[PDB]
């Protein structure tokens, strides 16, 4: 159960991880070049 | 032939000799799926058939009305409602028989009568059920399996039910498992099996455990379980017990003292792992209450009123007991250490970590006389429990108490990573990594740095278990030692933090490491591609020498590896070798990432066409792996106005990325892919749109794709607005659709089931609008034209927007893009703009909120927006 908390390190090697700062580097990308012309 | 014999037949060791029976078997379910059914349940209820030929009915019922599969689950019941209730009675009516007269240990019947119930209970058509169900276990004639599959059947409802539907017969239903659960009862079978039950059924318990007199009659008879003699009947007791300590924490106030306290703390001694385990359990989970309610307080608290729900601190007034075990439970190792099973050493270890986090600094005083005790103890087994206690507590109390006492515990530290113990070693690595992950000033002094890395360096090389908490060791080093440098003073990746001075040979050495034979053995080899990309990102930028020579190391075990790939083998060449290329596509993301806009050139071109080769030869191969997709969307973060060189090829390529819609894990990159497009050619891309259209709105079609899986395929057409395409006015209107039926969707956010998505597909279809209105109006626009001409669902673009603020529930980033719009929507123009958005009250609550941090710079957002709104008046 608790087993992924058995010394919990720091390696974002798994499948959520993987995905969301990518996804989020992106989201962060368009909040960036999208309101550039904004104001 | 007979039905029997064809049942019969379905379990021969013949292959084919089984694939016809099961063939036959789905003709006459086909042809006539209720008289199957009923000649089925008639097989089911005769006890004269073979022990197998009524496993295999049983087995026949119970696939044709549930199944893993939630959609094709609401399908199959919804055949069953289908059918008359004359071939439904009688199916209905062979299950009950079959309760008590069966030998094959578990029942079928019980998970027929589930299957059918499942069914039939929503829509009150079963009425015979919840009566002869309790009446079947209440009977002191009953034999053993009588009340024992009756209460499994129960259990089995309970699970698969729909929640807010048990609740008009929780009273008789809990009625017959209390029953069950009495000291009384003589049959542990029956006992251990209804004590399973209750368990499912603590769901909707609500009103029942609500009544002091029930309750307690409750509570009380739960509590002498953990006393039969049966270990089984213990465990689903104190199972039971844990469920009820998260559910209802209200009520333990008159039980904790006067009897919890006692049993729990017995079961953790208690030598019989299992029992020990629920134990620990038990009490780690209560650390999780009372932090989120800790956590629940400190903001209602903040909002003026008391908190809905009010912790106790029982964790705090039993952290004494606590953690005098807990250490004494890390004495019992494991020799032989998989690092996949669980046991009260691990169990107890993960208990005193969250103590801490919960208990903030009431746990290093107790912990820390168990440290000096043992930290050079003879023993070896002891000697680890030191050393692993300590790396326990590093995070909740405050370094004004921890730093002194991990700097005095480094020395000790470095030299027990060459420990004749192995698993000394293994705990010694994990604790350093966990030091320099939570008090880098302590972990960067100017005397340890060298010592440390030096340390580390050795470490690479060694055992993975030892070497694997070596890697993250590093990791969490580079990462601190990133922010010792730029504490800071300067923006950018400085060019010299501290291990830019021996960085050379870290990133010289993990190539190594993770090219190692016993690379598969504790996740080492992954740990190794891990630690480097990790080091790469904390990384200066006079740690230049190293990153181009890394890169080109790393591309030519990618190009390598990309043309085994065109010819594949068996699965130990499949899945097996693309293994090393799939951490490789990671790393490449973050060389790519942090690297000059020169080199990422002559790069981008060969790397590309790695990609692609294999693309080539990989689709459709068991790929798309979605890696690639991955690498190209960060190669168009670098080009920008060089990814015109390709593009054809990813024309047909990345179209087939967007068409699967059996994967909807797989999509979802190629969609953001476009995304990242749309930010390089950024004026030629309107031609590759009309793909997302019919070919992602179309996968809403069927409804089997995911909860999650929505915002991206909208909030990815606002991108695309950036190219003076006139066909974003002809999805308006379909965007206008999707934000207006998730608020006809009546999602009940009863439980933190439907929330933690609920307030999702909003922050969806803002970054539309934003993305449309932007493309379709300039700085200066010489014909706007069609702002205005949103006008009457401009309505719900701002009541919704209000209804988006009017639920007690909405993330900070449906805040944050929430707030973007009200803004440059209002530069669209302002004409009775503002006496719209004054035309809701909850529409400032939401931009108060909003410059209300946090978030961090979502704040500034509806900070900023109340700019443009105070223009006129």
């Amino acid at each position: 159960p608790r087993l992924s908390q058995y010394k919990s390190k720091y390696s974002s090697l798994e499948q959520s991880e993987r995905r969301r700062r990518l996804l989020e580097l992106q989201k962060s990308k368009r909040l960036d070049y999208v309101n550039h012309a904004r104001r | 032939m007979e039905l029997i014999t064809i049942l019969e037949k379905t379990v021969s060791p013949d292959r084919l000799e089984l694939e016809a029976a099961q063939k036959f078997l789905e003709r006459a379910a086909v042809e006539n799926l209720p008289t199957f059914l009923v000649e089925l349940s008639r097989v089911l209820a005769n006890p004269g058939n073979s022990q197998v030929a009524r496993v295999a009915a049983g087995l026949q019922i119970k696939n044709s009305l549930t199944s893993k599969d939630p959609d094709i689950k609401a399908q199959y019941q919804q055949r069953w409602l289908a059918i008359d209730a004359n071939a439904r009675r009688e199916v209905k009516n062979y299950v009950l028989q079959t309760l008590g007269t069966e030998t094959y240990r578990p029942s079928s019947a019980s998970q027929c009568v589930a299957g059918i119930a499942c069914a039939e209970i929503p829509v009150n058509q079963w009425p015979e059920l919840i009566p002869q169900l309790v009446a079947n276990v209440t009977n002191p004639n009953s034999t053993e399996h009588m009340k024992e599959s009756t209460l499994e059947a129960i259990g089995y409802i309970c699970q698969d039910i729909d929640p807010e539907q048990l609740q008009d017969k929780s009273n008789e239903i809990l009625t017959a498992i209390i029953q069950g659960m009495r000291k009384e009862e003589p049959s542990n079978n029956v006992k251990l099996a209804a004590t399973n039950a209750l368990l499912n059924s603590l769901e909707f318990t609500k009103a029942n455990f609500d009544k002091e007199s029930e309750r307690h009659f409750i509570m009380q008879v739960v509590c002498e379980a953990t006393q039969c003699p049966d270990t089984r009947v213990r465990v689903a007791a104190l199972q039971n017990l844990v469920k009820i300590m998260s559910l209802y924490y209200q009520y333990m106030e008159t039980y904790m003292g006067p009897a919890l306290f006692a049993i729990t703390i017995e079961a953790m001694k208690s030598d019989i792992d299992e029992v020990a385990l629920q134990g620990i359990e038990f009490w780690s989970n209560v650390c999780d209450e009372e932090m989120d309610l800790a956590i629940e307080a400190s903001e209602a608290a903040e909002q003026g009123r008391p908190p809905e729900h009010t912790s106790k601190f029982y964790a705090k007034g039993a952290l004494q007991y606590l953690v005098p075990i807990l250490t004494q439970t890390l004495t019992k190792q494991d020799e032989n250490d998989d690092d996949d099973d669980w046991n009260p050493c691990k169990a107890a270890g993960v208990c005193l970590m969250l103590l801490a986090t919960c208990c903030e600094d009431d746990i290093v005083p107790h912990v820390l006389p168990f440290i000096k005790e043992h930290i050079k103890n003879p023993d070896w087994r002891y000697r680890d429990a030191a050393v692993m206690a300590f790396g326990c507590i590093l995070e909740g109390p405050e370094p004004s108490q921890l730093k002194p006492l991990v700097i005095q515990a480094m020395p000790t530290l470095i030299e027990l990573m060459k420990d004749p113990s192995v698993v000394v070693r293994d705990t010694a690595a994990w604790t350093v990594g966990r030091i320099c992950e939570l008090l880098p000033e302590a972990a960067i002094n100017d005397v340890y740095l060298a010592p440390l890395l030096q340390c580390l360096i050795e470490g690479l090389s060694a055992e993975p278990r030892v070497a694997s908490n070596v890697c993250w060791a590093f990791s969490s080093l580079a990462e601190a030692a990133y922010e010792a440098a730029d504490v800071a003073d300067d923006q950018e990746e400085p060019a010299t933090y501290c291990l830019s001075s021996s960085f050379e040979l870290i990133v010289q050495k993990l190539l190594e490491t993770t090219d190692r034979p016993d690379g598969h053995q504790n996740n080492l080899r992954s740990s190794a591609y891990e630690s480097l990309m990790e080091i790469v990102k904390n990384s200066a930028k006079d740690c230049y020498p190293a990153v181009q020579k890394t890169t080109l190391v790393i591309m030519e075990r990618l190009q390598q590896v990309l043309q085994m790939e065109s010819h594949i083998q068996s699965t130990s060449d499949r899945i097996q070798f693309n293994d090393l290329q799939s951490l490789l596509c990671a790393t490449l993301q973050n060389v790519l990432r942090k690297v000059q806009h020169q080199d990422a050139l002559q790069i981008s071109d060969v790397v590309m066409a790695s990609l692609l080769r294999m693309f080539q030869s990989t689709a459709g191969s068991g790929g798309v792996q979605e890696d690639a997709l991955m690498a190209v969307s960060t190669l168009v973060e670098v080009l920008g106005g060089e990814f015109l060189k390709y593009m054809e090829a990813f024309k047909p390529f990345l179209g087939i990325g967007l068409k699967n819609y059996a994967e909807y894990q797989v999509c979802l990159a190629a969609v953001g892919l476009v995304g990242d497009l749309c930010r390089a050619l950024q004026s030629n891309i309107i031609p590759f749109c009309d793909e997302v259209m019919q070919l992602l709105l179309e996968n809403l079609g069927n409804e089997n794709v995911h909860r999650s899986v929505k915002p991206q395929i909208l909030s990815v057409f606002g991108d695309i607005a950036l190219a003076i395409g006139g066909e974003f006015k002809k999805y308006l209107e379909v965007v206008l659709n999707t934000l207006q039926q998730a608020s006809q969707a009546q999602v009940d956010k009863s439980d933190y089931d439907m929330v933690d998505y609920l307030n999702e597909l909003r922050e969806s279809c803002l970054e539309a609008y934003t993305g449309i209105v932007q493309g379709l109006k300039g700085d200066q626009e010489n014909v706007h034209p069609d702002v205005m001409l949103v006008q009457p669902r401009v309505e719900f673009i701002l009541s919704f927007i209000d209804h988006i603020a009017g639920d007690e529930d909405h993330t900070d980033g449906v805040v944050a893009c929430a707030a973007g719009l009200i803004g440059d929507l209002c530069t669209a123009f302002g004409k009775d703009v503002l006496k719209l958005v004054e035309a809701r009250p909850m529409i400032h609550e939401l931009l108060t909120e909003g410059r209300r941090s946090k978030t961090n710079k979502a704040k500034t957002l509806a900070t900023w927006a109340t700019k443009e709104l105070r223009k006129l008046k």
